[PDB]
């Protein structure tokens, strides 16, 4: 018999790659699953090669990475590869958040817990990240958001600061930072592999909602092939990022070493925080503004118990489906307003969206689910 | 979605495990007060208060 | 006996060709959230309606794989639509809220 | 500022080359693949 | 699995001495089918049909001790080897192999 | 010769999976010749002076 | 996990396969392709569109407004 | 303990998977003739000493 499907190890392997029932069914939409786990191991190896040549103080962490690029054979694709691969990792993550939402995979409740618990983790490490070469971004990067800490009730102050290092962001901040986004990452791997593990139990969703039992097919070969051609088109928005276009999703201000006397006129964190960003600056309360920003994401964690509509997925619900791309829209809005400056317009129209993200999910949806209930006599 | 669980046995059981769940609280506090030297209150403790 | 009544039947026609589930020889009860409640019910149902269901789901998921859709003809008229699930789907319901009322005493 | 600059670009012409080969051979080798499922016949055939 | 690297060791790597066993359970396979007026009669008639001849049980032997483990390897791997199958299916069939994977069983990656 | 030759390909290079691995292995080393040289050259064609290569004979020996 | 032999319970139905080996990958691709996308498009546009030109309205807006808004004319 | 492997077939079946053997070292050496660009070997084959 068949050595694949009893050895204890390879058992594992086929279980979860081989021999798997997948839907006849999914579509690209799915492909997002695999490309975070390629986008993890890609942000390992590069992260790995260029930790080789990395140092984590701050007279010299500048001066590092510019050695780096310039001297370090081949140092600069392995760092805009690296560089890239986050923002990468980013477009993979909301994707991925995107086809949950719209097809009602959240209904598997720890497997969707577990992916919050992995997006949060994930950002956590990217933040870390783009501190490590200690430009202007990287240094009130790290001021502001460890400053979130401060709000806390009574024990933010001392929190803030233990963190820190001490009594503002200096040396301490630095070497500290980069053991921990050393740590995340394989932290991250863990916790993809119990995310994998209570996704298998259950197998995928499909985008009719409707269960795929009747019509499950192996993974290999037709989602081995479909994940590659996948893969590949991954390489490409990657290669054409490092390759042609570099610097674009990053800001400028990085590539000014620190100064901590500064805090540039046109600041803003990276894109993939600049919706979060717009939606805390929204507020005029410390304490309320923080507390925005926190249900900004820790709304998904809701999500589940506000599903409303007797069917799953999103397929066959019209109205569910425009104020779904309401909110995309809608957080679009919301990374536009982050990127540009706390003036005329741009201050109203980002408490709206504000308004309309935490609309739209908490009531709006709803809502809008139940009427197609009532629609379809249900 | 919670209506399912308002009734008479309910209320019973919650009155079962109530003192229970008071001593669990005393548990979790004292040990928080302890761990972090909670300065504050342990000024009010006899004995403890070494200074 | 009503225009109005038979408005609210119109947007309920409109909804229905709108989901657009008959699109793919779908039934609305083919199309319901599997819970416990669904899936006993689908347990319950009797050999035919069961294999019609299967068969419905699996020609369905074919076509979603497919991106496809069915000529227009062989689309599930609203009207011809049957609730096979509905008192399947009610007796349960039924049988569990007894086993909660009695939880409560 | 970019020193990379023209080896970049270079890099770039083979990646859009490179691409421009194997994106249409690993689209041949899923379509290829999938041909079996993609042109599957389903008859049912229940009794009475 | 079984059945299709049972086919792929035959193509590939068949031994000398079970095909001599091959070629024993075929002569008495051969022998004891032509035993009687029926089964003799039944050889006559659609041999004429299909060989124009009756091939007589001598040259049957003949054909058969040509035969060895070159013999099975060669005329196995024309037949066998990286070849699309038919398959049909009947009943409780759930587990039966995709059709690609199927497929992939008619040759072997070591080879 | 213009039909029967992926055929002929077929039976004496694909067939086994040693001469299959083999033929895209050998097929490796002489495309990275033919694409490092045509496509560097392309990259030329499209400076032709832009570029130290060219400019060379400017500053001797 | 779950495994195939043990997935679900399916009577009566016959699904007719052909080997890849046998049929084209790419059969009336653009003759029966572009057909389909446009139908798809045409059945999704007014779920997907109008949010995004709702966007689009709001974004072209708030750049045309927030500029002429740092003026002056008289005084 | 390998007495066992030493008789008729196993002599017939190593003869059997031999030119498969043979090619897959030619597989092996000149995937890394070319993955390390060996230099020593290379400058034999005609083509592809590009220097
Ligand atoms: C996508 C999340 C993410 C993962 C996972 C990750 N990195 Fe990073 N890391 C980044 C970001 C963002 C940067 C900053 C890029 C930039 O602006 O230069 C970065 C920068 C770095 C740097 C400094 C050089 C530089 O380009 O700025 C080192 C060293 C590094 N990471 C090590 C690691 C190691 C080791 C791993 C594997 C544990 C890892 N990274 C995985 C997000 C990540
Ligand atoms: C906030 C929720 C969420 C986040 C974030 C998330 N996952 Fe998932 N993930 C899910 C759910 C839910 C599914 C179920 C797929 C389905 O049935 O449609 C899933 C599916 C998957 C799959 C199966 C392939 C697929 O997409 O169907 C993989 C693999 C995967 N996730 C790994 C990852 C990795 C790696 C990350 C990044 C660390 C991550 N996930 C981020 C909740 C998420
Ligand atoms: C999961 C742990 C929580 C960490 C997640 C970070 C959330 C992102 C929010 C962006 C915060 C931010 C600011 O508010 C801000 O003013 C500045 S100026 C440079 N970077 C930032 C910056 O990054
Ligand atoms: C049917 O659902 C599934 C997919 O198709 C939508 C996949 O493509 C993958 C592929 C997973 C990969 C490559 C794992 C990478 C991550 C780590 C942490 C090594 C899995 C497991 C899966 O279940």
């Amino acid at each position: 018999t068949n050595i694949r499907k009893s050895h204890p190890l390879m058992k594992i392997v086929n279980n979860a790659f081989i021999d798997l029932p997948a839907p006849s069914n999914i579509s690209s939409w799915w492909n997002f699953g695999s490309l975070l786990g390629i986008c993890l191991i890609l942000q390992i190896l590069t992260g790995l090669f260029l930790a080789m040549h990395y140092t984590s103080d701050t007279t010299t962490a500048f001066s590092s990475v510019t050695h780096i690029c310039r001297d370090v054979n081949y140092g600069w694709i392995i760092r805009y590869m690296h560089a890239n691969g986050a923002s990468m990792f980013f477009i993979c993550l909301y994707m991925h958040v995107g086809r949950g939402l719209y097809y009602g995979s959240y209904t598997f409740l720890e497997t969707w817990n577990i992916g919050v618990i992995l997006l949060l983790t994930v950002m956590a490490t990217a933040f870390m990240g783009y501190v490590l070469p200690w430009g202007q971004m990287s240094f009130w990067g790290a001021t502001v958001i460890t400053n979130l800490l401060s709000a806390i009730p009574y024990i933010g102050t001392n929190l803030v600061e233990w963190i820190w290092g001490g009594f503002s962001v200096d040396k301490a901040t630095l070497t500290r930072f980069f053991a921990f986004h050393f740590i995340l990452p394989f932290i991250i791997m863990a916790i993809a592999m119990v995310h994998l593990l209570f996704l298998h139990e259950t197998g995928s969703n499909n985008p009719t909602g409707i269960s795929s039992d009747v019509d499950k097919i192996p993974f290999h070969p037709y989602y081995t092939i479909k994940d590659i051609l996948g893969a590949l088109l991954l390489i490409l928005a990657l290669m054409l990022l490092v390759l042609f276009a570099p610097d674009l999703l990053g800001d400028p201000d990085n590539y000014t070493p620190a100064n901590p006397l500064n805090t540039p006129p046109h600041i803003k964190p990276e894109w993939y925080f600049l919706f979060a960003y717009a939606i805390l600056r929204s507020i005029p309360n410390k304490l309320g503004g923080v507390l925005a920003l926190a249900f900004s994401i820790l709304i998904l964690a809701l999500i589940p118990l506000l599903h409303t509509s007797k069917q799953r997925s999103m397929m066959f619900r019209p109205l569910s489906q425009c104020l779904f791309w309401a909110l995309v829209a809608d957080l679009l809005t919301l990374t536009w307003i982050g990127g540009q400056p706390v003036e005329h317009p741009y201050i109203t129209i980002g408490q709206l969206a504000s308004v309309l993200y935490f609309l739209l999910i908490l009531v709006l949806m709803p809502t809008a689910g139940t009427i197609e209930n009532k629609l379809l006599k249900w | 979605m919670l209506t399912r669980f308002l009734g008479p046995r309910y209320r019973q059981l919650a009155r079962n495990w109530v003192p229970t769940a008071s001593l669990w609280g005393a548990v979790g506090a004292v040990g928080l007060v302890w761990a972090t030297d909670w300065r504050l209150i342990l000024d009010w403790v006899p004995y403890i208060n070494g200074k | 006996v009503s225009a109005s009544s038979r408005w609210l039947e119109g947007i309920r026609k409109w909804y229905y060709n709108a989901a657009g589930f008959n699109k793919l020889g779908l039934m609305r009860d083919d199309t319901i959230h599997e819970n416990d409640d669904v899936k006993e019910a689908i347990r319950r149902l009797p050999e035919n309606l069961y294999d019609d269901r299967v068969f419905r789901i699996k020609r369905a998921l074919d076509l979603s794989m497919r991106q496809q859709i069915l000529p227009k003809e062989q689309w599930t008229k609203y009207e011809e639509d049957k609730s096979y699930l509905e008192p399947y789907l009610k007796e349960v319901i039924r049988e569990r809220k007894e086993r909660e009322e009695w939880a409560k005493k | 500022a970019e020193p990379e600059h023209d080896h970049r670009k270079r890099m770039g012409l083979k990646m859009l080359l490179m691409m421009g080969l194997l994106l249409p051979l690993v689209y041949a080798m899923k379509r290829h693949k999938w041909s079996v499922l993609k042109s599957r016949k389903l008859a049912y055939r229940p009794p009475k | 699995f079984v059945l299709q690297g049972q086919w792929m060791r035959l193509c590939t790597s068949a031994t000398e001495s079970e095909v001599l066993r091959g070629k024993n359970l075929l002569r008495n396979a051969l022998v004891s089918h032509l035993d009687g007026t029926t089964p003799v009669c039944e050889d006559i008639g659609r041999s004429l049909l299909t060989y124009g001849r009756r091939i007589p049980l001598a040259e049957w032997e003949s054909r058969i001790a040509e035969v060895d483990a070159r013999v099975v390897r060669e005329v196995c791997s024309k037949y066998f080897y990286d070849q699309c199958p038919a398959v049909a299916g009947f009943g409780p069939i759930e587990q039966l192999p995709d059709y690609n994977r199927i497929r992939s069983g008619m040759f072997w990656l070591r080879f | 010769v213009a039909p029967t030759l992926t055929a002929r390909l077929y039976s004496l290079l694909f067939r086994r999976t040693s001469t299959f691995a083999l033929t895209i292995v050998v097929g490796a080393l002489f495309f990275e010749r033919a694409f490092d040289q045509g496509a560097d050259a392309i990259y030329e064609h499209i400076n032709e002076g832009k570029l130290w290569k060219h400019i060379k004979h400017k500053y001797e020996n | 996990g779950r495994q195939f032999g043990h997935l679900t319970r399916v009577r009566h139905v016959i699904t007719y396969s052909l080997s890849p080996f046998e049929q084209r990958a790419f059969p009336h691709y653009f003759s029966k392709g572009i057909p389909n996308v446009l139908r798809r498009t045409r059945a999704c546009i007014l779920r997907v569109a109008p949010p995004f030109v709702a966007f689009y309205l709001v974004y072209t807006w708030g750049t045309q407004e927030f500029e002429k808004s740092k003026r002056k004319n008289p005084a």
